[PDB]
């Protein structure tokens, strides 16, 4: 119903946003940070270093930034594809269904978060002009040692 | 009105109709996508291929494997592999068949309730059901209770079953099987100098394997007789004609499901598994998973297999025990067939799940309706 | 609005239960599976062994059983007390917020599995008339070692 | 209208009103309950004692720690803490007041749901707020960046924060806090011969590392002079009158901060975590955190503690490097304090969640409305 894009305070405000390929952020400050809420099947790309994202209640989202120096989260969304072209020290998928990380060759060493997620898929990408995927596990399994729970990860390979 | 039993396979995709001895479309579950490395977000996603296509120009294409080990990771991917199966490889309007679909043991919750999602959202289907694969291979043998060892193209499962019921914590995984084997035969048949490198060639390692290659009932007696003399040697005909001879490869290569160490892998093998998941459940329950043992899939079709599995079984069960392996000459699409035979009873049409009782509880609907 | 309690074919269809704390199943055989569904602030005991639990959109509920064959699934519910008095190889929490597993000490060996949960608490009794709780995780983290993502569990001990 | 501000404590509750130099409330985050082994479901939950009233009744009650690592595992506990907390310690009507609860570093999207859920639904709260511990520490010292050390009762945590935003790659947590040192300091008590064991002697442990404890700028340097002379000798009077002196158990008991191997500890000291903190944060902010270093709780109301952090944070940067250790006295109750701050200004009113918009958008408006 209601459909807004704009800098509030130091905070971007992608806002109900419904079938938008070219979606873009240019003007950025590290400072900075984005909030995008209730975008169905719309593409954003973020150009520039900023603080952190998140993602909620996205439903076909797909968002592409250059670099963070906090954190991406991906919250109560579906189907939502996430690229780093630069760095991103964590990405973290909460309550969100079918999510595509697709890294960079310098966000490597970033730190995927699950919690209450599914379909979850880190692309890594290779020297042959594509990606290779790898799913996330999302079932796993606790013990009583005698001392302590532990728990083990339900591996997909 | 014709009902479509499809089982996902990790390796390959069995579809047809309920009713029918066997299934009409057998196809390898990969997705084939165009190379791309940009900004990777889908405006409004271009071509794709499916199956034996994809599969052919793997050079070009990068392939997606979205059933690899048994389970679903990618529901795009998933969603070509359907709509190849219904209107390419079955040319058929999904609207009008209520459709069957086999899952993997150990399958998540919202795994099923995604299944029950696009079934209904993405293919209109006027009603559908989620039957998981053990169980109708169970089925199959007119069974409701036993261990099914199901040995794939990507992974091998023991399944205990009680009552049309797996037990969970019994159910072991082993990620070794078809394909490895394939590939443990082209690393063995280098040994003779022949050289298979081509995923043409592999086509012949397949056939071989298929073909020529047996279980030893005692693999060091079969290694020595193979030694001493060329009795258990046989010739296989290449597609240009030429003939190649293949002497104790016949044996070492299903070996690996007994003795994983052959191609490096710390698992226990297909027999320890099975023992050691008897072992697991329940003693109430024990007598008949030892009795009922029930093979199924592709890597379970080579000669000997059953014999060796009750040799290795007497071996480690007690002396006193009763153990009966049971392999169906139908065990390569057995799950298929037994949710063939479930979706054409007429004490069925009550268990589907309807588009209308969908519109009403959403995939939730599965749990309750898919017990 | 409907509510019943019956056996029909092999499974007790326990279903629409609506405050109701005195609710026993007292005739039972292995063969026979338990499926409790829509009841909301209700408890309910199993008495003997049975092949499966199911609990599905529950809502405040509460269930004692004795032995178990094969596993116990909490399902889409919220709030749940789950005990054992016997035997359990399994107790499966999935999509359910609030499950209380209170085990037995028989069932020291049970597998926790859990999957898109939260306020999960496995309670290990002590011969000092009452359990000691212990929660079980909810946040993961992956990794990318070079050729595989590695998941590990975000303790909270 | 008079606000709430509630920090949520690994040991302790701090509740009281915004704009308060300080929490009215003060006490243990333990919830007793009594003992109970038969059939565990409630049909209508009986008695429950809160605080130094459960504490007290260790012996007879099961005692509940819900927040015992900083993240609340226990619901219903909780809601005990809080009815606790707003009839019987503050003597307030929830429906009366808006209420800012305080989270801990790495709480889980549901936890904050449900902390959401529980103030409306439970408590009939016209409004409420998230906000992080950390945060709200370095509020209180106006900064909005810089790397919080956080040393409650059960949990230390180190939080770096850029423009008011937690880098949550970088938050270490260290489950070595304020009831180990007492715990410590009750170990090496039994070494002069006195014998603390009593839930009420460990009390007055408390009170002596509270009062005598201090951290030595260099512990060899102390270890030396508490040997040579009993110049670092103190005195300390007990509840009957008894005078104990106490020596080098001044510095050692603090120490285990530093040095986790004390207790048996594999963890790294308090100086290396947040050496290694700033390390994991971007290159583009380092220097910042460097010079912004918040301290925070009780367990860093040491003496000397600050002036040693700065000497062992000098030694692992770089030469080069400016470092500015922070320990403001109000630092004990600097979330509250924080808290109190944030929401007492008037640009804070449109901050709130209010009961209305809650009833539009439910738990899930936590995320939006509190970032
Ligand atoms: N006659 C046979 N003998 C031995 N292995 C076979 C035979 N037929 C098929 N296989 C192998 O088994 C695999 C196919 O098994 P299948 O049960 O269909 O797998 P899935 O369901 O996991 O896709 C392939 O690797 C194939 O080469
Ligand atoms: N003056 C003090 N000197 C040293 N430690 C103290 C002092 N005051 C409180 N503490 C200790 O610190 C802890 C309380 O810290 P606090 O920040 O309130 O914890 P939390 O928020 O985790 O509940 C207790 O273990 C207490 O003994
Ligand atoms: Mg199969
Ligand atoms: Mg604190």
């Amino acid at each position: 119903e209601p459909a807004l894009l704009e800098l509030e305070g130091k905070k971007w405000r992608v806002e109900n946003q419904e079938n938008v390929s070219n979606l873009v952020i240019d003007d950025t400050e590290l400072k900075q940070v984005a909030y995008i809420y209730k975008c169905v099947n719309t593409t954003l790309q973020i150009k520039g270093k900023i603080n952190s994202i998140t993602v909620d209640n996205c439903k076909k989202l797909g968002l592409v930034f250059d670099d963070v120096v906090g954190i991406v989260e991906i919250i109560n969304s579906r189907d939502v594809k996430v690229q780093v072209m630069g760095k991103v020290p964590t990405i973290s998928i909460n309550k969100t269904d079918g999510c595509h990380a697709y890294l960079s060759k310098n966000s490597l060493d970033c730190e995927i978060v699950s919690a209450k997620s599914s379909e979850m898929n880190v692309l890594i990408p290779t020297e042959g002009g594509d990606f290779n995927e790898f799913p996330v596990p999302e079932q796993f399994k606790t013990l009583w040692n005698g001392q302590k729970l532990v728990t083990t990860v339900t591996e997909i390979a | 009105t014709t009902a479509l039993v499809c089982d996902n396979g990790s390796g390959l995709v069995k579809a047809g109709f309920a009713g029918d001895d066997a299934p009409r479309a057998v196809f390898p579950s990969i997705v084939g996508r165009p190379r791309h490395q940009g900004v990777m977000v889908g405006m409004g996603q271009k071509d794709s291929y499916v199956g034996d296509e994809a599969q052919s120009k793997r050079g070009i294409l990068t392939l997606k494997y979205p059933i690899e080990h048994g389970i679903i990771t990618n529901w795009d991917d998933m969603e070509k592999i359907w709509h190849h199966t219904f209107y390419n490889e079955l040319r058929v309007a999904p609207e009008e068949h209520p459709t069957l679909l086999t899952e993997a043991p150990l399958n998540p919750k919202a795994n099923r309730e995604k299944m029950t999602q696009i079934m209904f959202e993405t293919f209109n289907v006027p009603a559908m059901y989620v039957a998981i694969q053990a169980v109708l291979s169970l089925y199959a043998s007119g069974r409701t209770t036993g261990i099914v060892l199901d040995s794939g193209d990507g992974v091998t499962h023991n399944v205990p079953i009680y009552e049309g019921y797996a037990l969970p914590h019994a159910i072991m995984r082993l990620d070794l099987a078809g394909r490895d084997l394939t590939d443990y035969l082209m690393k063995i048949l280098t040994e003779r100098g022949y050289s298979f490198v081509t995923t043409a060639e592999r086509e012949i390692v397949r056939d071989i394997k298929e073909k020529l290659c047996y279980v030893a009932l005692d693999f060091e007696n079969e290694m020595a007789t193979a030694a001493s003399s060329s009795s258990l040697e046989k010739s296989y005909e290449l597609p240009d004609g030429q003939v190649i001879t293949i002497g104790n490869e016949r044996f070492r290569c299903p070996e690996t499901l007994f003795q994983p160490s052959f191609i490096g892998m710390e698992s226990a093998g297909i027999h320890e598994t099975t023992y050691n998941s008897i072992m697991k459940c329940d003693i109430d329950i024990r007598k008949d998973l030892y009795a009922n043992n029930v093979m199924s899939g592709g890597t379970t079709m080579y000669p000997g297999i059953a014999d060796r599995m009750q040799k290795e079984i007497t071996a480690l069960a007690p002396s006193t025990m009763k153990i009966k392996i049971i392999a169906p000459p139908e065990r390569k699409y057995s799950v298929w067939i037994g949710g063939s035979i479930l979706a054409s009873l007429s004490t069925f049409q009550q268990m589907w799940i309807t588009k209308q009782e969908y519109d009403e509880a959403g995939p939730s609907i599965v749990h309750r309706k898919c017990f």
